């Protein structure tokens, strides 16, 4: 073997996390009792802590969680091998950037892929973000994503947000400053890793197709299972709550108050 | 320590 | 302090319809005694807290009140009765359900209800005669004399889901959805609340950085 991070930049970012830790909010997560998903769209989950019921924004929590995991396992990440025997299933960066109508010319998409591609040795070494070129080295339109970092055992992120990941890696990351660049990449990985927003679908609407129904039901189930078996156990075991997250944790009920209305027969 | 990738 | 209890039941009568229950979704179980549920109707989205015992009980109770034919003792010599009120008896088979088999001013009592834990008399027959009067309108087929009502309330309480019992989504869903079958099921037969509104989920601008460019 495991690589020791000699780097001054990673240590400054780890200290910055240490300085933002809210002790009381961290204790709430450390001793959480998971209740369930409230909203798969807005990404709200309900947890019990002692005598209270909390409404949590897990979009915000997974963001800091994956950011923290990224900071700890930096340069020692496992890989999610994204390639199969099916060459047609490959992930082409140029193809992903085509989702952005504002990148209205091949050159603007090529600009983004060029920066990412020039930094492929470090993206692979430090982040396990492996990019490969199938044709000639200068063919940006044939630049492919072969591996992603494996942040949490039992977790494989949805790749629906891959277009945003590449677009933000190419436009938001300050590649010029070591610390800002490194922080930026960890933030991009954390953003991609957050479970997707699942919009609400009306199961009573006869106007909506039969295949769209069982598909919403499957997405609804996949998240509930993810949160309950993978995410919340990890959150409960290692999550350090930053103070900026107090807005994302809301007390909704308390047992003393409930037990004044709900009573034994 | 600074990163070889940054010069 | 009881005004906070009243406004809760008042809110429910207006905010929750029979169909609203059928469209409710189970979030999970809270403190092994509560079912947390979401209800998104139109653009309105609310969380409710359901007592697993009291809600299961109100269902079992209402089932016993409607279906149960109470066991009667076939009388050795039939007993007559004078009323007025006489048209209430000569219109309802609610007496037969309460163990009162009759023979139609001129009333004839053929059977009286019986139990190994209580005695039944004419004061119970007159109590059922008065319980139909001042019901008021609504459903009269599920009306029971207090002695029988109390016994059904205990039957329901003993057979229903206990508090502290871990429940799975399937069971919790059945418990909540079952409430759509009852009229204003806000209380159990002992007067305890079955459910209450927790909070409305309108205007929560949750984390969205991952979809921002
Ligand atoms: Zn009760
Ligand atoms: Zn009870």
């Amino acid at each position: 073997e495991r690589v020791n991070v000699n780097l001054t930049s990673i240590k400054k970012l780890r200290e910055k996390v240490d300085d933002s830790i809210h002790r009381e909010l961290t204790d709430i997560f450390a001793n959480l009792n998971y209740v369930g998903v409230v909203d798969e769209e807005r990404r709200l989950a309900a947890i019990q802590h002692d005598l209270k019921l909390f409404l949590i924004d897990y979009g915000s929590v997974c963001y800091e969680l994956f950011y923290q995991i990224g900071l700890t396992d930096f340069a020692n990440f496992g890989k999610i091998n994204l390639q199969s025997t099916n060459v047609s299933d490959d992930i082409v960066l140029y193809n992903l950037l085509s989702e952005f109508d504002e990148l209205n010319d091949d050159a603007s998409k090529e600009k983004i892929i060029s920066k990412i591609w020039d930094m492929s040795s470090m993206l692979n070494e430090y982040y396990s973000i492996e990019l490969v070129n199938d044709g000639l080295d200068n063919d940006l339109k044939s630049v492919k994503l072969k591996s992603l970092p494996l942040l949490l055992k039992g977790y494989i992120p949805s790749l629906v947000k891959l277009p945003f990941f590449i677009y933000r890696l190419g436009k938001e990351v300050d590649w010029e400053d070591e610390q800002e660049c490194l922080d930026g990449i960890l933030r991009e990985i954390a953003l991609l890793y957050i479970p997707d927003m699942v919009p609400k679908v009306d199961t009573s609407d006869a106007s909506l197709s039969e295949d769209e129904k069982a598909q919403f039901i499957n997405r609804k189930e996949h998240i509930s299972s993810l949160l309950e078996h993978v995410l919340f156990p990890c959150i409960k075991r290692r999550f350090l709550a930053p103070r900026h997250i107090l807005k994302d944790v809301v007390e909704i009920a308390n047992l003393p108050d409930l037990y004044k209305v709900f009573e034994r027969c | 320590v600074r990163s070889k990738y940054f010069k | 302090e009881l005004e906070d209890f009243e406004q809760g039941e008042k809110y429910l009568t207006l905010t929750v319809s029979k169909n609203d229950f059928k469209k409710m979704e189970v979030v999970g179980q809270f403190n092994l005694g509560f079912i947390i549920v979401t209800r998104k109707v139109d653009n309105k989205y609310d969380l409710f807290i359901v007592d697993q015992h009291a809600s299961d009980e109100k269902y079992n109770f209402e089932t016993l009140q409607a279906v149960t034919v109470f066991k009667s003792q076939k009388l050795i010599i039939p007993q007559p009765v004078e009323l007025s009120e006489l048209v209430v008896l000569d219109n309802l088979p609610v007496f037969e359900k309460n163990g009162f088999k009759l023979k139609i001013s001129r009333v004839k009592l053929l059977s009286l209800p019986t139990s190994k834990q209580t005695l039944f008399d004419l004061g119970d027959f007159n109590e059922l005669i008065h319980l139909i009067k001042e019901d008021g309108g609504l459903r009269r087929d599920n009306i029971r004399c207090s002695k029988i009502r109390s016994m059904f309330a205990m039957r329901a309480c003993r057979s229903s889901i206990m508090i502290g019992k871990p429940l799975n989504k399937k069971t919790m869903t059945r418990v909540v959805h079952n409430l759509s079958e009852l009229d204003k099921p806000w209380n159990c037969p002992h007067g305890r609340p079955t459910m209450r509104h927790l909070m409305e989920l309108r205007d929560w601008s949750s984390f969205s950085k991952d979809y921002e460019i």
